[PDB]
């Protein structure tokens, strides 16, 4: 938000009354600044954990597991997965500016491509050093083994687990055809833009809200004094908004942090 | 009408005192050489490339800027570099040797008690 | 010739100590890398401070003037240095338009009213200043077109003069047996001070995109990175106006030709109300002999809005015309048609004759000569009984001390100015209760597009 | 120098505003010291359990302890931090086989 | 203590710095008095809380 | 909390005044509605497992 356009809007006598209250507008940029550089390294820690990026072999066939519905289809908006289309078809006023994320959706989808084909060709071992290939059927097994069930149990029943986990993946769509988790954190910050310009329509105990009405219909000793009153009760809004931010980043930052790990 | 902020695009005063700046927003027709136009808004004084490296400085939907090519110039980002699995249905990879890394980690535990 | 300075009229903006502090400081300056003038002489303009350098080993520049007429009947400042030291001086001057054995001081002829008295290769540099009625001198003699560096130049005086000052000229030396001349601007510099206290470095905060960062960071060494300066804002160019057509246009029309007016006894009273009044039409007529416009100005018409108009309008003589105003007396005033001491309108009459006079006269127009009691503010009366002056009853009839109180006046062509008739129009404005009536036309207007407008 | 150049009754006003001002200040700084404790605390948190986890025993946590696989962890004491010195496990020189 | 206009409270001890032979008083960063010069004597002063 | 009822206390003047600041009563009833909805929500998935 600038904070000179929020609160006086294109005029001269609000604009150099602004100068007897000190550096308000250097906390307020620095405040707002300071939380939206962290919204990019947020997403940078959740996807880019992969040194390289990992292709599957065209031949899409892993030991009867069909990965069609999570890996990228190529004939699609841009280069999502049939499942992420579902993920995401599901879902200059005054100041108040929104800035675009660093990274693009593009961006990020190519970063999920990456870790999927990393773990159906190289399983666990790419996280700590080079991918080592090993055939699918030899992975799942090692996972057996490591819940506690011996490996001829998947080796003997191959088909069962595939068929298995087959139509359990094609009942993903169903139940996404869920999100308030991310719908909850657009309508939050929506709402709060909103009522930050609905502020503007109080008097805080001024004769008018319109900076050009005050100061030209009234007496110039007095103009100030209201038009004082009318910076402070701005400058109080933009101050709450500034502090719901913070403690609105934190929590944005505690989720992505487990999402992270 | 038209407004936005201005930023600039420095390599560091210990390297040159070359300088590119960027309107937030503005379309390149209501500014008032090299302009470049990004998601982001107008970008002056850096010229632009086709091929793709590390980013440096960043700007914004996907756009860095570095000091490489010298004047200052800009390009897309790369994700990193590319690499094929051997994967086959009968074939696996096992190491013969390794190697002990370290590495740090650091981490705040407190600030200065004021009142 | 011009030149471009570099880093050039730089000087210590107060007293205050100060150590290893970035400080930021808005004052008066000679920007950087400005256009300069250069002179090898006429006066020149001052109108903020003047910077003011030369170079030469000997001392060919003699002293300056100051002042507002660089002339006399008035005070100006006249400074000079002999080989003894500086002298300031403020006096009345009689200056020489070309001021310049061994004998010398040639410039003046006259110290009058003196009000101060003071007695006491190479680049010597000075900032010359008048703030609040001081003038104030910085300056500094370093030993070495001019060169390349920085240095701060320090205060030298302090004069309680009062002094203005718009014009000003310089002092040669002549040959019988090079300066330069910058000004002052509002800017804002970032200053850098060591550790004995000087000044050793600035940067001009309007200039250079790259300044404008260290500025904001309070550094002269940025870090790579990109940082956040300033903001860019378009700005509106012209003022577009946009008011509707016109419609009507409150009948002054017929009020101002209307083929009769009344005797004045019995004026009329007409009551516009529903109205878009165009005063242009009365104010640049003008054939008027009065216009006495007494609550506003006669300019101020359309711009206000009142709740009613009232128009009266009647014949009066031309020695008469002086009895329409608030506070008056007379046989027009007290028994035909009064003001009140509180008049907010404007009367304007004008000659009547060759449309009221006829060869033989025109006994039409009458007026009251006897009342009982005077009249109050915008009464009328149109009694025809007859008055009594005596202690006797008359029963209604003329005769010894019972006098008709009608008599008439008998405009003849051939009379004299003062005694032909005049047509009065008396306005008179109110603003009862009623939030919306006449009031005038905006003014021009217009249309554009596809630009930022305001 | 408000007293100074002013009667009490129009100095009691312009001394409330400046208070009121002033007070607000305090506000803002507590406010946000009260914020910023929090995000310092859940960084102690981190640190002491990765005390727990990397310095006095062996991790599967994947990336809690580093990069590759686990093997011990030194502390080291920094002003205001911790530093770990995380020892790992990489594997090299892969060939392939049937 | 006032100082020809400077009015403040403190404690007034023998300072170490070298103002600039037209300076009267000097500040720290922040811009606060911390420096006077003693207009009779003509000596550096430092004030302390 | 009833803004109302602790800036005014069931006062006509006062009330009428305060609906000149806007909207303040409003935002106050959502952000102790938004704590007051995930106190139940915290207790819910700590036990109910
Ligand atoms: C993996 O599953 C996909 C569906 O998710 C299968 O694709 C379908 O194949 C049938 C038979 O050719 C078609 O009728 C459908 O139209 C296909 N769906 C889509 C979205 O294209 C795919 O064949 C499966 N792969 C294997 C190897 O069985
Ligand atoms: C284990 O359970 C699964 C079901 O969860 C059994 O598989 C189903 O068997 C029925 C009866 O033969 C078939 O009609 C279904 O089509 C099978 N489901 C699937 C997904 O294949 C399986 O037979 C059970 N195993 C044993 C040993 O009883
Ligand atoms: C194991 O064999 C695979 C091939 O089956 C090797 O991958 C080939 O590596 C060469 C050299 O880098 C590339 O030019 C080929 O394109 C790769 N083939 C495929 C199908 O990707 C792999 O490098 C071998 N591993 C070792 C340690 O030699
Ligand atoms: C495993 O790697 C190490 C190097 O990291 C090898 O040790 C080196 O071997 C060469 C001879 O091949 C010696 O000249 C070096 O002095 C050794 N380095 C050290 C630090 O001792 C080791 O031989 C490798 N093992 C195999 C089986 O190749
Ligand atoms: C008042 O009335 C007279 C006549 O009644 C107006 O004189 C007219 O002037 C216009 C402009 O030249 C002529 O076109 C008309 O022919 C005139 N009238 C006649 C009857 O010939 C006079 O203009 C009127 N006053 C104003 C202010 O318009
Ligand atoms: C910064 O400047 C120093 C000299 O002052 C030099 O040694 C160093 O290489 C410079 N750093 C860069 C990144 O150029
Ligand atoms: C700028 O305006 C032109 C039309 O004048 C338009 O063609 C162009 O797309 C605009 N640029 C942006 C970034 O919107
Ligand atoms: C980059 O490549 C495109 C074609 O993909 C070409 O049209 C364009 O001119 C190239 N840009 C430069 C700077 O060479
Ligand atoms: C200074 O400006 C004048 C016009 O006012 C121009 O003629 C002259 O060339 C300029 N000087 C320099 C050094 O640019
Ligand atoms: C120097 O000039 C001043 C001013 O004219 C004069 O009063 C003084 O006597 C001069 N000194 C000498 C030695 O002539
Ligand atoms: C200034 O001098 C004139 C004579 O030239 C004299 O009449 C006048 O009184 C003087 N003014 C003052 C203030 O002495
Ligand atoms: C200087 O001139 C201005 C008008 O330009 C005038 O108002 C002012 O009083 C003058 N100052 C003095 C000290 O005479
Ligand atoms: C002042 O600083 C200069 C270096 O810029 C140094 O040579 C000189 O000795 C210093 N003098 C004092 C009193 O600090």
């Amino acid at each position: 938000v600038d904070c000179t356009m929020y609160i006086c809007g294109d005029s001269t006598e609000c604009s150099n009354l602004l100068l007897q209250y000190g550096s308000f507008c250097t906390q307020l940029k620095r405040a707002l600044t300071g939380i939206a550089v962290e919204q990019d390294k947020n997403t940078q820690e959740v996807f880019a954990q992969v040194k390289q990026i990992y292709k599957t072999p065209p031949i899409k066939y892993f030991g009867g597991f069909n990965f069609s519905q999570i890996l990228p289809d190529p004939s699609k908006p841009s280069k999502r997965s049939p499942i992420e289309d579902l993920l995401f078809n599901k879902v200059k006023f005054n100041g108040l500016t929104v800035l675009p994320p660093l990274l693009t959706d593009e961006m990020i989808a190519q970063y999920t491509s990456a870790l999927l084909a990393g773990t159906i060709t190289s399983g666990w071992t790419f996280g700590a050093g080079p991918a080592l290939q090993i055939p699918f059927p030899m992975q799942m097994a090692y996972r057996f083994n490591g819940i506690g069930v011996t490996q001829n149990v998947l080796y003997e029943n191959q088909k069962l687990i595939a068929n298995q986990f087959n139509s359990a993946i094609g009942k993903i769509q169903d139940s996404l055809s869920a999100l308030g988790k991310l719908q909850d954190v657009v309508n939050h910050n929506a709402q709060a833009l909103n009522t930050l310009v609905k502020q503007l329509s109080s008097k805080f105990g001024a004769i008018s809200s319109v900076l050009n009405d005050i100061l030209s219909r009234l007496d110039p000793p007095e103009a100030e004094v209201q038009i004082d009153r009318l910076i402070t009760g701005r400058l109080q809004s933009l101050q709450t908004y500034v502090t719901q931010q913070l403690i609105r980043a934190a929590e944005i930052r505690a989720s992505a942090n487990l999402a992270a790990t | 009408c038209s407004f936005g902020g201005v930023s600039v695009i420095t390599p560091g005063t210990n390297t040159s005192n070359q300088v590119a700046v960027l309107y937030q927003g503005v379309n390149c027709t209501e500014v008032p050489s090299n302009v470049f136009q990004t998601r982001a808004g107008c970008l002056i004084g850096a010229e632009y490339v086709n091929n793709s490296y590390e980013c440096d400085i960043p700007i914004g939907a996907g756009i860095c800027a570095s000091y490489q090519t010298q004047s200052i110039i800009a390009y897309t980002m790369s994700l990193g570099a590319e690499n094929s699995v051997a994967y086959s249905n009968n074939s696996i990879a096992i190491p013969t040797n390794f190697t002990i890394s370290v590495t740090t980690e650091i981490l705040p535990v407190s600030m200065t008690k004021t009142s | 010739s011009y030149t471009n300075s570099f880093t050039r009229g730089v000087y210590y903006p107060d007293k205050v100590f100060r150590s290893s502090v970035l400080h930021s400081t808005q004052d008066l300056f000679l920007p950087f890398f400005s256009n300069v003038t250069w002179f090898h002489n006429p006066v020149l303009p001052f109108n903020d401070g003047v910077y003011f350098a030369s170079t030469e080993k000997s001392n060919i520049i003699r002293g300056w003037i100051f002042g507002t007429t660089l002339d006399s009947k008035t005070q100006s400042l006249l400074i000079v240095n002999n080989a003894t030291n500086v002298v300031i001086k403020v006096c009345e001057f009689q200056f020489c338009n070309d001021p310049f054995m061994e004998s010398e001081f040639r410039v003046y002829s006259s110290a009058n009213n003196c009000t101060f008295e003071y007695v006491s290769k190479n680049l010597r540099e000075f900032v010359f200043k008048n703030i609040d009625g001081y003038f104030k001198i910085y300056s500094k003699h370093t030993p070495i077109d001019l060169p390349q560096g920085f240095s701060a130049l320090e205060p030298l005086v302090d004069l309680p003069i009062g002094i203005n000052i718009t014009r000003f000229q310089t002092l040669l030396a002549l040959h019988r047996s090079a300066y330069y001349v910058g000004y002052l601007q509002p800017r804002t510099f970032l200053l850098k001070y060591n550790e004995n206290g000087t000044i050793t470095d600035a940067v001009d905060c309007a200039l250079d995109p790259l300044s404008e960062t260290k500025c904001t960071l309070k550094s002269f060494t940025v870090e790579k990175g990109i940082y956040q300066t300033s903001n860019f804002r378009v700005q509106p160019t012209e003022s577009i106006v946009r008011f509707p057509n016109i419609t009507n246009l409150c009948p002054f029309d017929e009020v101002f030709n209307a083929t009769r007016f009344a005797s004045v006894y019995a004026w009329n009273r007409k009551r516009i109300s529903n109205c878009v009044a165009d005063y242009s039409v009365l104010y640049n007529f003008a054939p008027f002999f009065a216009f006495k416009c007494y609550g506003v100005s006669p300019t101020k018409l359309n711009d206000l809005c009142f709740t009613n108009v009232y128009a009266d309008s009647f014949v009066i003589r031309g020695n008469e015309v002086s009895q329409i105003a608030p506070g008056q007396t007379g046989n027009i005033a007290d028994y035909n048609y009064k003001l009140p001491d509180d008049f907010t309108g404007c009367v304007i009459a004008w000659n009547s004759n060759k449309l009221d006079s006829k060869v033989g006269g025109n006994y039409n127009y009458r007026y009251r000569l006897f009342r009982k009691s005077n009249l109050k503010p915008f009464e009328r009366d149109i009694s025809t009984e007859i008055y009594q002056a005596g202690n006797k009853p008359c029963n209604g009839v003329a005769g010894v001390n019972c006098y008709f109180p009608l008599q008439s006046y008998g405009f003849r062509p051939t009379y004299g100015v003062g005694h032909q008739p005049y047509r009065v129009v008396v306005l008179s404005f109110e603003l009862l209760h009623a939030p919306a009536t006449v009031c005038g036309p905006k003014k021009s207007t217009n249309l554009v597009k596809n630009k930022c407008v305001n | 120098d408000i007293l100074s150049r002013l009667d009490p009754p129009e100095a009691e006003v312009q001394i409330d505003r400046l208070i009121t001002g002033r007070l607000q200040s305090l506000q803002t700084y507590v406010t946000q010291q009260l914020i910023r404790a929090a995000e310092i605390r859940a960084s102690a948190n981190l640190a002491a359990t990765k005390m727990s986890e990397c310095v006095l025993g062996q991790s599967k946590r994947v990336d809690f302890c580093g990069k590759g696989y686990h093997l011990m962890s030194f502390p080291q004491s920094a002003p205001h931090g911790v530093v770990f010195l995380h020892v790992t496990y990489v594997p090299a020189q892969e060939k392939n086989f049937t | 203590f006032n100082f020809n206009g400077l009015t403040g409270t403190g404690v007034l001890t023998e300072s170490n710095k070298k103002f600039l032979p037209f300076q009267q008083f000097g500040r720290d960063i922040a811009d606060t008095t911390d420096a006077v010069r003693d207009p009779q004597t003509l000596e550096i002063l430092d004030i302390t809380p």
